């Protein structure tokens, strides 16, 4: 990248597209593991990163706390502060204030991951 | 009544022109196969197809002696409806037992009479 | 499907997800080939047929006369009645008539079948 700045880079593993559409290409870099997602346009996938993506700040957002799959969907507009969705890996995910939900992004039995947009207030 | 829906106890080529012969007069026709003509374009070609010789109601029987079995032939013409049933050539369409099973059904043998055969 | 119409299903083959991210499932039915198309949802391509398809009746439309790869573009707004788009198999596919085409859904080193819409007047 610089001179004196040379990295090493092995292609370690290439996945299956997954339902989003992304190939996850498992890279050694330096030594160290680095996993990186693009789309997999070459059978279809232009349009694709697809699950939002929790914003740690907005109130708003109902993000997961954990990676698995969603056993269970419980809403899809609005009240308390009540479980929205449970997670199994089963979890039990309750809403954190009084609101109408006016977005369920899931779903499921849909996988998913920590800070993966659950719903939106 | 006139003959309004003919089975043929047959396969292949001849079942076919005798289909070909039945639509032309407006007549239904009804097909059977054994589990080994599953793809014959014989019971493609009628208006409707019925398995003989395989089934709960046996052994499975081989696959010409399906076509040969009185007995599956009559079932499958009271099943359907049948009024007539055309032997085609080969098979059935020389035996009085087969055409003395259709008197006894009341279905109409399309041939010469038993006694005429023996 | 009704009493004395017994159908045969076999699956013969199932394709790899194509570019328009539909997998082809080869089908023997009643003895006969048939292909069947459907989006491979289940890595990512819900929002999927892709190519469109031209009309037989409208002017308009400029389809392809034939199977191939395009092997150049040679527009994007309008003139004459030129080659438009070349097809590798090259041809070679010519302009009907006079005219402003308003959009090319080619693109390529892309592969079409007859009948795929290429641009449109
Ligand atoms: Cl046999």
């Amino acid at each position: 990248i610089e001179k004196g700045k040379t990295l090493v880079i092995v292609n370690q593993a290439v996945s299956a597209t997954d339902s989003q559409g992304m190939v996850t290409v498992f890279f050694e870099l330096n030594g160290q593991p680095r996993r990186i997602k693009v789309p997999d346009r070459a059978h279809g996938a232009t349009g694709a990163a697809v699950r939002r993506k929790a914003e740690p700040g907005n109130a708003a957002h109902v993000g997961a706390p954990m990676p698995g799959v969603i056993s269970r969907v419980f809403v899809s507009s609005g009240q308390a502060v009540d479980v929205l969705v449970s997670i199994e890996a089963e979890t039990a995910i309750h809403a954190e204030k009084d609101g109408t939900i006016a977005e369920v992004l899931v779903k499921a039995g849909d996988q998913i991951d920590a800070k993966d947009l659950l719903a939106v207030y | 009544g006139p003959i309004s829906k003919i089975l043929v106890a047959n396969r292949s080529e001849i079942a076919i022109r005798v289909f070909r012969a039945a639509n032309e007069l407006g007549i239904k026709t009804v097909a059977i196969w054994a589990e080994e003509d599953k793809l014959a374009l014989h019971r493609f070609k009628a208006d409707e197809s019925y398995q003989v010789g395989r089934g709960p109601h046996l052994r499975d029987l081989g696959p010409i002696e399906s076509y040969l079995s009185i007995d599956e032939v009559i079932r499958v013409a009271k099943l359907s409806g049948a009024d007539a049933i055309h032997p085609g050539y080969g098979l059935l369409s020389e035996s009085p037992e087969f055409v003395d099973a259709c008197n006894k059904a009341g279905i109409i043998f399309i041939g010469p009479k038993a006694d005429t055969m023996r």
